Order: C-alpha cells, then structure tokens, then sequence
C-alpha cells in the first residue's frame, strides 16, 4: 500500500545500508535465506512496504564494496540485478563524481530504480544512505536526488547523511564537497538527518562506553534510527504519524530541512540491568545535549520544532506531561512565536529486544554553527585555489564554488534570522 | 583492478628482484592484479638483467618480458637518451602496449628508476614521455632515487639529476623521493645493520611499495586506491615529490620488547630520524599527509593519534590546509621474507606526505651542479652524445623556478 | 668561538620554546573561560526572557 | 514521598557505607544480587525512601560514591553487595589529593566537584519530595575533608530549603595519624558551621575503647567499626522507614536538638552491644537499656559529657515498647543527674519509639546528645593549629597553592569566637 524504495550509494551509504537490512530483516523474521520464520502475525501484514527480497538498489564505483556485501550474511538476500555498479571508480573527486563517471552509470541506477518504483502502487518516497566527503558517493548520490526529483515530484524523499568534522576529518579535500553537496541538498531533497562521526565516537565514548567501536556498530546506531523513523508504517498504533505527518510538523520554512537526530535507550553492557525503562527516563536521555548525532550542540541556540516516535505499550497521557514539563522549564531553548513546539508519536511494537524505544528528531538553530564551521574550511583553501585543479580540469569553474559559497553564506543567515 | 610495473636500470631491476619476491610470496582472485607477472625488466647492459635469467625464478618471467640491451650507457644521460635507447625504447613499449591489453581495468603504470645513472636517467625519462602520449590519462608512479649530498658513487651525477627531473616534472603524476645515504642511516639506526648492502635497503623499499598497494589487493576498513593519491596529497599540478616512511623499520630482538599500537608508530613515522630522504621536515611546513594503515587498527586511534600531531607544536602545517590527513585502513598485516632482516608485526604505517623540505634539496643539488658547469667540466662527453651546450642553462633555469614555486606557496 | 655561539643560541631557542609552551596554557584556558562566561550571559538571557 | 540520598566521601567514607547498605538491605530482606525475597510486606512499602525499582524485582541503592583513588572504590566492587550499585554513580578523580585541604578545596576539587554535582542533581530530581540529604566524610584527609566540605557549600547553594546530615570522625590527639591534622581539622570546622544542617561529630578514639571494653573483640579491623556506625547511622533514620507509635523524623529531631543556629555538633551512643560472653547473662528490658545509652564511657565521642551539662538530649528507641516506660525511665535518668542537665529547660529530652527491631534483636536504642562538652575538642585541636602556624611549619605547601596568611587568621577567629559563645553557654 504505502511503499517505500532504498538506494545506497558509496562505500559509506553501502556499508551503513547492508546493517539497516539486516535489523530490519531481522524485526520481518526474514532468515538470510530469504523466508519467513517469525512468530506474530503483525509482521505478515506490513511487509510489503521493504519487501522476500528487499526493494533495495546498492550503487557504487568499486567492487570491494559489492564483495564484502556478498560475502557476509544477509547478502544472498539482494536480487543479483540490483547491484547496478560502475567499474572505474570516482575516488574523492566530487567532479568525478558528479559530471564524469555519474553521466554513464546514471542511466543504469534510473533504470533499476524506475522499474523498482512503478512495481508496486503507491509510493510513500525514498530512502538514500550517503556521505557527504567522497565523491562516489555525495556526487553520485547527489545527482540522483535531482534526478528523481525531476521525474516523481510529488514523492517523498529522505536522506541520511553523514558531515565531515575538523575533529574526524578523513581526507582533504573534504570541504570542497561537503559545501557543493549541500549546495544541491538545500533545494532538493525533502528534509536530511545529518549525521557525523565525531558525535558517534562520542556516543560510543561516553553512554555505550565501548572500547574499539569499529565501523559495525556506528552503522548499527544509524539502522537503529531508520528502523524507528518508518516503525509508524510497519504497524499500528494508538497514533499514528507517517513519514508525510512528520514533514509537515517539523518544517516551518522550506529552507530548513536538517535535522538532528537522537536514539534512546542506548546502554552500556554493565548497566543494563541496573536502570529502569520509564518514559520520564527515557526524555531525560531524548533531550540531552550530549546525546545528539550531529557536532552541533543545541543548547547553543534555540530550537524551532522537535518530535519524538515511541514505540511499546505506553499510556498516552505521560508522553503530554513530560512533553510540556519539557517546554515550560527551559523556555528560553525554544523559540517563542510557536507554542507547543513538540509533536508526539505512539507505536505498539518495539525493536527486537527492548520493552519501550524512543526516536528524536530536533529542527534547532545550532546547525548554523557546524554549517560556519565548514565555510571556515572551504573560504581558506578556495581563496589560493589549493586542489582546485583536479576539479576544474573536469568541467567545473570558480563561479560553482563561489555559488555553494553563497548558499552555505545565505542558510545560516537566515538560521540567524529566524533565530 | 590490475597495476603494471616496469623497471629500469641496474637500480630499478634489482629492486624489482626484491619485489616479486615479496610479491609471490605474499600470494603463496586477490593475486589478479600483479600475476606469469606483470613486468618488464630492462637494461642496456646484459650483465644483471642475465642473472635473472639463470636465478631461481627463471620460470617465472615470460622469457620475452626480459629486456636486456648490446652496450652500456656509460654513465651519460645523453647516451641513454639519445644514442642508445632510441634502440631499446621502441621494443619496451610494444610490449608494454599487448601487456596492457591483456588487462582490463588498469589502474596505472608504476616506474622504479636511479636517476643517478645514464639508462635510469636517460631512456627512462624517453620512456615516461613516450607513455604519456600513448595513455595520458593513466597515473605514473615514479619511485626514484636521488643522489645524496655526501654520500655518492658517481661524479657526474648532478648533471644526470637535473637533466632527469626537468622531465621528471611534467610526465610523471607521483614521484616518491628515497636517497640512499638516508636509508643507510636508517638501517644503521633503528635495524643495527652496520654493514648494508643494497639488498637490504632493496628489501625494505619492496615493502613500501607493498604497503600503499595492498588496498588494492586486499579489502579494508577504508580502501584507499591509486587515485586518491593523485587527489589528496597534489595542491598544484608541479608540486608532486613527497617524502616517504615506514614503521616500525624494528630488528627481531626490540619488537618482541616494545609495545606497538597506533599512536606511538604515527609519531614515529612523522621524526625526521626515521624517513627515506635525507631532509629535514622541520625546516619546511607540510601541505598534506596520507597515512597507510595495514593490520589490526580500528579508526579510533588512528583519528585520535592524528589529533596529538596537530596539536603538537615541533612540527607545523601551512595555512592554506587545514585539515591536512588523507588515512587508509587495510586488514593484512604486512608478511616477511624469510632471510629479511625485520621481524613479524601486527600493524605498520606508511606515511607519504608532501612538504618544502624538498625545496630544500633542489637549491643543495643546484648549487654542486653549478659549479662544475660554469668552467665546462664533463660537458663535452654528453655534447658529443648528441646534446649541446643550450640544454644544460636551460634546465638549470627550470630548477630555478621551482626553488620560487615552493617559497612562494610555502609563504 | 663556534662551540660557544652554539651554546647561546640554543639557549636562545629554549628560551623561546618555553615560552611557545607558556602560550599553549594561555589559549587553552582563555578558551575555557569562553564557556563559562557564555553560560554566565545565556543564563542572564534567561532571567530577562522570563 | 520523603527521600533520603546518600553521598559517601573518601576512603573512610566509602567503607563506612559499604557496610551499611549490607546491613539495610538485610534489613529489607534483599539477596545481594538486588531482587527482592522478603516474607512480610512492612519490609515492602517503604524502600523508596532508599532504593529505587530498576526492573522485574531489581532495587538498586540510591548511593554515589566519590573520591580519588581507584582502589578505595575498587574494594568496594569485589566484595559482596558491591555488585548492586549503578556504575554511573561511580564518580572518581584520577590524580589524587593526599591530605591536602588546599589541593581538596581549590586544587582537584575544581574539576570534579561539577561532575559530581550531576550525578547528585540526577539522583535529587529522580524523588519527588525531597527529606534530605546524607553525607559521610573525615575531617583529617584532604580528599574527603576539602572535596567533601565544598560539596556540602555547593549543595548549600542549590538547595538551601533541605536537610543534612554529616557523620565526620575528627582527629585527636592520642589517636593521631596524619601529620596535617590541625591544618585539615580547623578549616573544614570553618566550613561546617556555614554550611552544614547539623553535624554528628564521631572520633576513632572512642571507637578504639568500645571495642576493648564492652564489645571485647580480638581482632577488631574497620569491617567492625564500620559495622557499629552503620547500625547506629541506620537507627536515626529508622522512623522514616518504618511505622512507630511515636514518629520522630529527621527535621522533627533537628528542631528539638538545637537551641543556636550555631549549635549543631551531636554526641552519639548504641545500645544494646554485649559480648557474646555475656550475651546469654542479661535481659531485655528498659532499665538495661537506658543505662547503657546513658554510660558516659558508652558515648561514641572521646568527649566525657560528665566533664560539662547536657543542653538537650534525644533517644530513638526500636522495638514494640509502652512509651509509658519509656518517658518514666527516661525522666528517672534525668532527675538523678540533675547537675549535669541544663537549667532554665525543663525536660530536655525528646523521645520516640519504632516498632520494628533490627534483625537479632528485640530491643536497640540510640542516643544523640547535643552537649556543652564539644568546646574541648575544639581547644584540644586548636591549640595544636596555633602551635604550627605561630612559626609557619607546613605552611607552604599551602600558601604556595593559594591560600594566603588571612586565611589562617580568619579560620583562627571563627573557632575562636565558636569556643568562646559555646563556653558562653556553658
Ligand atoms: N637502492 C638501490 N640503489 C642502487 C642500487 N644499485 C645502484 N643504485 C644506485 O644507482 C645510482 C647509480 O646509477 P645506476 O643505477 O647504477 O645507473 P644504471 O641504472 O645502471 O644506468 P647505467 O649504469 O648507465 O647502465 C646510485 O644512486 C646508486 O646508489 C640498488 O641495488 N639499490
Ligand atoms: N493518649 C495518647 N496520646 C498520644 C498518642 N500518640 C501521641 N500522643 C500525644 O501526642 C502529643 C504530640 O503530638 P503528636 O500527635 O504525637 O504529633 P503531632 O500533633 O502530629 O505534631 P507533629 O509531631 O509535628 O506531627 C504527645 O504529647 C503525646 O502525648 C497516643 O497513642 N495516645
Ligand atoms: N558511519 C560510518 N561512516 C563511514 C563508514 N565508512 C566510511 N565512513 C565515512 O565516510 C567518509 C569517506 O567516505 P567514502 O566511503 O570514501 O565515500 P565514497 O568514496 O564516495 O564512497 C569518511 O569520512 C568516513 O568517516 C561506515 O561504515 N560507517
Ligand atoms: N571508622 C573508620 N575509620 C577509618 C576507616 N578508614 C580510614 N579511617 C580513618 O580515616 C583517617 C584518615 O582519613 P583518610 O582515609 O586519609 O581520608 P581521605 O583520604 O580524605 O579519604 C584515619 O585517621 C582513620 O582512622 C574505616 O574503614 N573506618
């Protein structure tokens, strides 16, 4: 009925989509195999929004990424036609990525995915997983969000997106795309969840107090998020509020489309029997600071809207309380020309493993101040033109960069205006 | 996924008998980008070139992909360049054209040369050249040797030098420095060699060499290809010469004693006493660094112990770069060649970074190629070669921009 | 003469290092003192908004 | 509804608390693993004031544990019932203060005491109407001394509408470990008397005679000690938990106790505490019991109440028991020493009876005294203070941290003028 369709792109959204697979597999009782093996007949009845073979387009520029997809568990679960796949490879090279190996691998992945998309009904929108530092990735990815754009306009569109940070910088020529991807993500895609490794070694640090917290579980933090983000669809509750509900809640301008994203529960392995799971709790670990996924702490500024998805049996009356407990107290961290500036969500089933989950989506005005904290970056090195060559070489001129320039300059002015 | 690798001159091949060593040994599909091997020797005298021909991998090598020439190059870039590669040059590369044939997805070609010498100097500049007319687009990866300051086994060598890297600037992509005075330091240092030959230093440059490939040959945690190299670590198209290092370069006895993690072998990769070139990074700023990883590393540590270098203040980066790190993590963990001299580690770091302490070596070469030019000493062998007297100033000129290129950019 | 102006001018230059040192400690803490003082004014902030 | 949280400083304190949440939960008839296997349901009702619910029979204590030195918490771990603390209240430094008041007060006190903070804000708001708060520290060591001493003034800040209780041993003379003692011991007095609710004072003097004379013990390691200050600890906040024919909360008693804001240093005493000699030779009645509460060689305080007069006087008794016995026997031992009681108050002692006897026992008291004999100690200690600073020893590792000569002056004074409106009242 309501349907959903899944792209991956690069190594990042690859990796990051075969973990989101395999939880949500998991929750369908899907074996890797590819049958049915569950328990309660709820789940029967919703899978046709992800599936069984997933509805799922993997779409990179190096086979590594397509082998190490094949050879764990849960990838004999992909129809083989669906690893669309270049062969060259982009290699950090926005301009690769985005004008000279996209122009040949982008008819194939609109193939696939137009044939994915008109096989079901009705579609409720997409899914991309991506970054926004390499260049097969944010390049690649990025073209096909105008692409789809311009064939289904009406469709929804989501996008988790990871950022780089000065704290966790990869490569070097990561500003140079980070600010032309966000030049592209402003004016097409619907709304972004922005995401960062900095935060989640943090996360990891502090709350799950993990030693060596390999790639595997940060893409887990990431499943556990998309998983809860789409639960409204997948079944029923004492209210219910779709990916649509969601949009028009949280949006009050049609330019602030990134959102911050929590998880909670998220404990340690010593403490896990030592708390209590309380839906007070539970929003005393929502509306920590230090508990966001993005570096960029919201008790710097205000927030414009904030919603929360739960899922379990809970009494709708607590969710009210606390969630006017919450904006009563500290009234100066909320803007004050909206009142009521939290929406609320109820769904029955939880994740496989816990009694009651909570899933935070905040729109703040602190995203102004990672968004600064790029330009700083890309204003150093564009002025002598340093690594300018590799992409000018390719088709793109100085008035491009100048123009992403100018849209990250004119977005957190009016982050500041609306502040 | 597959890579070519040629090998010119008496240095370049005897340090490709310590890489195909490594190489087979290292694979006993993953093997598909090296192996019959992807290689052509070849030299203008029959003498070294024969010694693989009667070694141990005389099966190996298509007896074909052995190029071995009549006559010597004397020691002149001129001969090398112009008398006597004009014979051998044409038969490399028909056979480097039916060598890339045979591949499909060919990532680049990767030269080793002694810039030093007359067939490493000479018709390995005439071979880069006539490569990039026939690909262009394909990356070059040139791994030279230049002469030390005060350690040398020639006299004429400056002018092989200069002569070479005017040419050396505008056809190869990546060119990786290794003098041989500052390896000989190096073994003598951190390995307790007191004795080297150059099988040893052969050795160890082998598993440079084997380091930033393996993201090639093997999957990691985060894959690092041949281009990337091209993108990171060039600002600006004539600034591509970069120091290299290795760690842990450990004898037997200490690696067992020390403790080897991250962050202690990121700080010695990154001291001027463990280096390939004999050059002091201090003296310069660095524009960017890449940092290969192979073995049991997590991300953590390796973006934790990259912070500790950025905050230390012994060392300092340029303006124009603030986030100056291109890392890669590989799961193999580096193997040994029984008879090498270092021992069995968990992990180990390549680090090839790029700064102006190189600008520095160019003005020290000059200054020795200088003086011997101006009363015409030794000019007179090269011009009966088929060169003249135009050559020499104007090369000596095109070093002189470059000592301008990187004040400027460094300011 | 060259062994002592050696001398002079690598206390010269730990003279300097020293003081590089100082200078770490005077950026580091000045930048603690931001946050402090910016939690002073938002807390300010709040007493008017109310 | 009224909530008791526990904060638990230094070495010392961290012990003295390990012993006492095995005896509580004993008490509520817990298994060391935190799951609940009482019998009745008085046990029941009332562990909110302690504990909290975590999940499927899961009590967890309401404790933090604070200090500097990984291996004072450690221990606590390995024993038993150290499994049952949450891990977030694990607050722990890692450098080390080492009896230095001024390194716990400006030194490391600084960058821990906010962290702390946290946790005991978190563990404030977790309860809903708050009763107040428990603290447990020395006055000799620095870590617990000075961190301790600023935590109290922080709280003061916070929430200065709550009550607090501090059980602080002091040093003496003849028993006297550290070196630094005077230096510790007067300027975290100096703190007390402007932050604190009210102090319980205790000494490991007396704790040393009980131990030879009355309990008879062979080897008496702090495991012991330890245990006769948790069982009296427990039986001031017994009324509480616990429903009696005369309830007497912590405020109630506080009230009572103190007739000067300034006067807030308390004298303690348990009964009963026999050797197992004599266990099997004596009786359980009132009589038996008041006269060991009453023993001045019985106190909990090397501070003979024989040698001054009680202002006020107070008895916490538990068991089922006829208050008519109770105020006749305890108006009985206050008119045949009526010397030694105070005047122009009459009846200076507040009573009150709990129904529910610890566990072996039919019948406990405790005894909290807020006498005029408290002004010795703090001459026995100054005196020590005046003879160091008069010509500087140990001072710069001080005045070199921070503090300047005013400091002393002003610490000086305040105990002074302290000595001098306690002997007032004399
Ligand atoms: N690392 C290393 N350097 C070598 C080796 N053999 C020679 N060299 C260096 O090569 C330089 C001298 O030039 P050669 O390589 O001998 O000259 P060539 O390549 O043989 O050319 P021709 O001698 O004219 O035929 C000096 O820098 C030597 O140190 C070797 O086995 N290993
Ligand atoms: N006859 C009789 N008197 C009692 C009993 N319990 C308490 N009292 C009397 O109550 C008086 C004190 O007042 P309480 O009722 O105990 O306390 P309160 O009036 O609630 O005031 P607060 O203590 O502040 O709560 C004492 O003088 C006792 O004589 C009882 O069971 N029988
Ligand atoms: N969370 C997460 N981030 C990743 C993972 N792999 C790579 N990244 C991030 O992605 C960035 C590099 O992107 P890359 O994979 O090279 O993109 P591509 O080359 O276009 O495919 C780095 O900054 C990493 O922090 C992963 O498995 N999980
Ligand atoms: N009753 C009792 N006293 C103790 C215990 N441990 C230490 N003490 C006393 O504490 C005093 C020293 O204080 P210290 O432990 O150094 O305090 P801190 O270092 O600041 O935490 C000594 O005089 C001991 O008598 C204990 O377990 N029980």
């Amino acid at each position: 009925m309501r349907e959903i369709v899944h792209i991956q792109g690069g190594q990042c959204g690859n990796q990051i989509g075969a973990k989101f697979w395999e939880v949500v597999s998991d929750e369908h009782g899907i074996d890797p195999t590819g049958t049915y093996h569950g328990d309660s007949d709820l789940q029967l009845e919703r899978i046709n929004v992800y599936f069984y073979v997933p509805r799922a387009i993997l779409m990179d520029l190096e086979p590594g990424t397509m082998d190490s997809v094949r050879s764990g568990p849960y990838g004999q679960i992909f129809r083989p036609d669906n690893f669309v796949f270049g062969q060259t490879g982009a290699g950090n090279n926005w301009a690769k990525g985005h004008y000279t190996e996209g122009a040949e691998l982008i008819d194939s992945v609109l193939d696939v995915v137009r044939k994915e998309a008109e096989s079901c009904d009705c579609l409720q929108g997409f899914q991309v997983c991506h970054s926004l530092g390499g260049g097969t990735g944010s390049g690649m990815g990025t073209l096909l969000i105008s692409k789809i754009r311009e064939e289904y306009p009406d469709r929804m569109m989501l996008t988790f997106s990871v950022v780089p940070s000065p704290k966790v910088s990869d490569t070097v020529v990561e500003p140079y795309n980070a600010t032309l991807s966000v030049h592209q993500l402003v004016e097409n895609a619907d709304e972004c969840m922005v995401l960062d490794n900095e935060a989640l070694y943090d996360i990891c640090f502090r709350t799950l107090k993990l030693t060596t917290p390999t790639f595997g579980d940060l893409n887990h933090l990431i499943s556990a998020v998309m998983s809860g983000i789409t639960c409204c669809l997948r079944f029923p509750g004492q209210l219910n509020a779709d990916l649509r509900k969601l949009a028009v809640n949280l949006i009050p301008f049609p330019r602030l489309h990134f959102f911050m994203v929590g998880f909670t529960p998220l404990t340690s392995r010593g403490s896990q029997q030592y708390r209590a799971l309380t839906v007070p709790e539970l929003t005393q670990q929502m509306w920590d600071a230090k508990n966001m996924m993005c570096a960029a702490d919201p008790r710097h500024g205000r927030y414009l809207t904030a919603s929360a998805l739960f899922r379990g049996r809970m009494s709708t009356k607590e969710v009210d309380e606390q969630m006017l407990n919450v904006q009563n107290k500290n009234s100066s961290y909320f803007v004050e020309w909206i009142p009521n500036n939290v929406k609320s969500s109820v769904c029955d089933i939880p994740p496989k493993g816990l009694k009651m989950s909570a899933t935070f989506i905040g729109n703040s005005t602190a995203i102004q101040e990672m968004f600064k904290r790029v330009s700083e970056q890309f204003t150093a090195m564009f002025r002598r033109k340093a690594f300018l060559h590799w992409y000018t070489g390719e088709g793109m001129d100085e008035m491009e960069f100048t123009e992403a320039e100018s849209n990250m300059n004119d977005l957190v002015s009016e982050y500041q205006q609306y502040q | 996924r597959e890579v070519i690798s040629i090998h010119i001159g008496q240095a370049g091949i005897q340090v490709g008998n310590a890489c195909w060593e490594l190489y087979c040994l290292e694979h006993g599909d993953a093997f598909n980008t090296f192996f019959v091997p992807r290689c052509i020797f070849l030299d203008l005298e029959p003498t070294v070139v024969d010694e693989v021909r009667t070694g141990t991998y005389r099966q190996l090598f298509h007896p074909e992909q052995l190029i071995s020439g009549k006559e010597d190059a004397a020691n002149n870039f001129a001969r090398g360049h112009y008398t006597i590669g004009k014979e051998i040059v044409d038969l490399a590369l028909d056979r480097i054209r039916k060598l890339a044939d045979n591949c499909t997805g060919l990532q680049g070609f990767l030269v080793f040369n002694a810039v030093g010498g007359g067939t490493g100097s000479g018709l390995g500049s005439l071979l880069l050249e006539r490569l990039s007319v026939d690909y262009g687009k394909k990356s070059k990866l040139g791994f030279t040797v230049y002469p030390s300051p005060q350690v040398s086994t020639a006299v004429v060598e400056p002018y092989n030098s200069v002569l070479s890297t005017h040419s050396l600037l505008e056809h190869t992509d990546v060119a990786v420095m290794l003098d041989n005075e500052a390896i000989y330091d190096i073994c003598r240092r951190s390995l307790d060699i007191e004795r080297p030959t150059y099988t040893n230093l052969n050795r160890l440059i082998a598993q440079v060499i084997s380091s930033l490939t393996a993201s090639l040959r093997f999957d990691g945690a985060l894959n690092v290809d041949i281009t990337e190299f091209q993108t990171n670590l060039v600002p600006y198209p004539r600034i591509h010469f970069m120091l290299s290092s290795y760690a842990p370069i450990i004898s037997a006895e200490k690696a067992y004693h020390e403790q080897l993690s991250v962050a202690e072998i990121t700080n010695a990769a990154f001291e001027p006493a463990s280096m390939m070139v004999k050059c002091d990074p201090r003296h310069g700023k660095y524009m960017a660094c890449c940092l290969m990883y192979r073995g049991d590393v997590v991300p953590k540590d390796v973006n934790a112990s990259v912070a500790t270098i950025k905050t230390k203040r012994t060392i300092q980066f340029v303006d124009w770069c603030p986030t100056g790190f291109k890392c890669g993590i590989n799961y193999q963990p580096p193997t040994v060649v029984p008879g090498g001299d270092l021992a069995k580690v968990q992990r180990a770091v390549c680090m090839i970074s790029n700064s102006t302490a190189i600008g520095e070596i160019f003005s020290r070469l000059d200054h020795k190629f200088d003086l011997m030019y101006a009363k015409r000493a030794f000019v007179h062998w090269y011009v009966g070669e088929g060169m003249e007297e135009g050559e020499f100033s104007e090369a000596r000129e095109d070093l002189a921009a470059l000592e301008k290129d990187f004040e400027e950019v460094g300011a | 003469l060259y062994y002592l102006l050696g001398e002079r001018t690598r206390r010269e230059h730990l003279a300097m290092d020293m003081k590089v040192r100082a200078s770490q400690q005077l950026k580091k803490d000045s930048a603690d003192d931001l946050y402090t003082l910016t939690a002073h004014f938002n807390e300010m902030r709040a007493a008017k908004e109310q």
